[PDB]
RNA sequence: GUGCUCGCUUCGGCAGCACAUAUACUAAAAUUGGAACGAUACAGAGAAGAUUAGCAUGGCCCCUGCGCAAGGAUGACACGCUCGUGAAGCGUU
């Protein structure tokens, strides 16, 4: 069950990274990736995702609001 | 020869279908269009038989083709008679 | 090693002087990790009927090409965002 969960998390992370690489400026993919990382209890991974999204576009209000 | 201005063809094609395959594809597409218009209209009188035939339960009438049921829309008088 | 000594002095040699001063990824190896994409098998050719010409657009996708040319299936890949429920703040009672 641990290997199946690891394969599911790898597939979800691969689809999230592919959706990020397909359209970088779409911030909803960043928000969904960060919320999925926070739902799996990975605080520093979601913090790195939010910091990458703020490096992509720091002028969005909702990125700061969701990360805070 | 003008290779970029010849009519377009691709290798490993298989060719154009015959009259029977095109006829049954047209019949399947007509069935799909009739089912799409029935689901858009949301008519509960349409039924498919166990032998696979269209039936109007409000009229209790069998139909050979999809357009026979598509023209069965009499049906208002039969619906008023079967309402009570 | 070569050449010469107001040498020691035998005639061989010693001693002194002068010149000549720093190669190598050091392997004839032991190792180590990456693989053409061919055989089989999976496999199956864009555009709402069918047969199809294509030009792009994006980048942790490349190949052929001397290419700021042209090809590689258009090289491939690349879709789903108008009301209530609560919370916070503000002003009136
Ligand atoms: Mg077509
Ligand atoms: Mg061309
Ligand atoms: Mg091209
Ligand atoms: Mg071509
Ligand atoms: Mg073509
Ligand atoms: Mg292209
Ligand atoms: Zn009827």
């Amino acid at each position: 069950d641990e290997e199946e969960l690891n394969d599911y998390k790898l597939r979800k992370r691969k689809t999230f990274e592919d959706n990020i690489r397909k359209n970088r400026t779409v911030i909803s993919n960043w928000i969904k990736y960060a919320q999925w990382e926070e739902s799996l209890k990975e605080i520093q991974r979601a913090r790195s995702i939010y910091e990458r999204a703020l490096d992509v576009d720091y002028r969005n209000i909702t990125l700061w609001l969701k990360y805070a | 020869m003008d290779f970029q201005h010849r009519p377009g063809g691709k290798t490993g094609s298989g060719g154009v279908a015959s009259s029977s395959e095109s006829n049954r594809d047209r019949r399947e597409r007509l069935r799909q269009l009739a089912l799409e218009t029935i689901d858009i209209n949301k008519d509960p009188y349409f039924m498919k038989n166990h032998l696979g035939s269209y039936e109007c339960k409000l009229c209790l009438t069998l139909h050979n083709n999809e357009g026979s049921y598509l023209a069965h829309t009499k049906h208002q008088t039969n619906l008023a008679r079967r309402a009570a």
